[PDB]
């Protein structure tokens, strides 16, 4: 909770630098925004009613709260293969990150339904096939019945 | 708990609670497949009032077998369940249903006419009558 890396695919230590922070190298969102767990210090906020975020969503049983509570790893396919593959669930709810400007992030006070947002993956390449730093990243669209 | 109440002709009315675990048994040292089985016997009218039927079923097994108090089709079809640790890292059961259907009996006579001192050789086809598949099933006459 004291690094900019948080909920992040990537190191704990890093840096500040021009292209952006220096230990991520893969994240996931939920309309264009980290989906991180509530915890921290700045998770207070208890919205509508006084209940805070975090125990809003353990009332729904759900403990994918964010990326790092599914156990999400990016996994080499073979020895040498070169291609790495991770994988995890949907969750019916999620808690919007308010203001990412502040370790640690402040967290709203209320939990959203997951559907109807679009889910994003971004990939940054510290080497391209020229040797500069570029992200890249897809989409696709959470859906309901 | 295994009976009925009152005549037992209404549905609400028959009843029979019992769990089944299937202790499976590896095909090979280092083949995840695990195999068991399942029999069931069908309630008839003669077993229905015996302790003996429903004391002879196995609850714990790598074969068990469980009763069956009336035809068990769609939503009520038995159901293995298996709760199950994807590799996406949730829980997500797994399961399988199989229907009980029962069957309508016909008894016939083997001939049409008969004449003093012949044999008369009577037959019924009823599958529900088969209890148990390892034994030929009798039925026998009432002296009391």
């Amino acid at each position: 909770n004291s690094k900019a890396t948080d909920d992040a695919v990537g190191s704990a230590t890093t840096q500040s630098l021009s292209f952006g922070e220096l230990g991520r190298l893969l994240d996931v969102t939920f309309d264009d925004v980290i989906w991180s767990t509530p915890d921290g210090a700045n998770n207070t906020a208890t919205g509508n009613d006084s209940d805070t975020c975090s125990t809003e969503l353990s009332n729904a049983g759900i403990t994918d709260t964010g990326l790092g509570a599914t156990g999400f790893t990016l996994v080499e396919t073979g020895a040498a293969t070169g291609v790495f593959v991770g994988d995890f669930q949907i969750p019916s709810f999620w808690c919007r990150v308010s203001d990412t400007t502040t370790t640690p992030y402040t967290y709203a006070g209320d939990e959203e339904t997951t559907t109807g947002l679009d889910i994003e993956v971004n990939y940054v390449d510290f080497r391209d096939a020229s040797g500069e730093i570029v992200e890249v990243g897809d989409s696709a669209g959470v859906r309901a019945n | 708990s295994f009976g009925f109440t009152d005549d037992g002709v209404q549905s609400s009315e028959r009843f029979a609670n019992q769990i089944i675990r299937i202790e499976a048994e590896e095909t090979g040292d280092n083949t995840s497949t695990f195999e068991g089985s399942l029999e069931y016997v069908m309630v008839n009218q003669i077993n229905i009032q015996d302790a003996g039927t429903f004391s002879g079923i196995t609850p714990i097994a790598d074969d068990p077998s469980f009763i069956v108090i009336e035809d068990l089709t769609d939503e009520d079809a038995p159901r293995v369940n298996y709760n199950d640790l994807g590799a996406d890292g949730v829980t997500t059961p797994v399961s399988d249903q199989e229907e009980a259907p029962s069957h309508s009996g016909v008894v016939s006579l083997n001939a049409d006419s008969y004449k003093i001192a012949d044999t008369v050789v009577i037959t019924v086809e009823d599958l529900d009558l088969n209890v148990d598949s390892d034994l030929i099933d009798i039925f026998t006459v009432v002296s009391d």
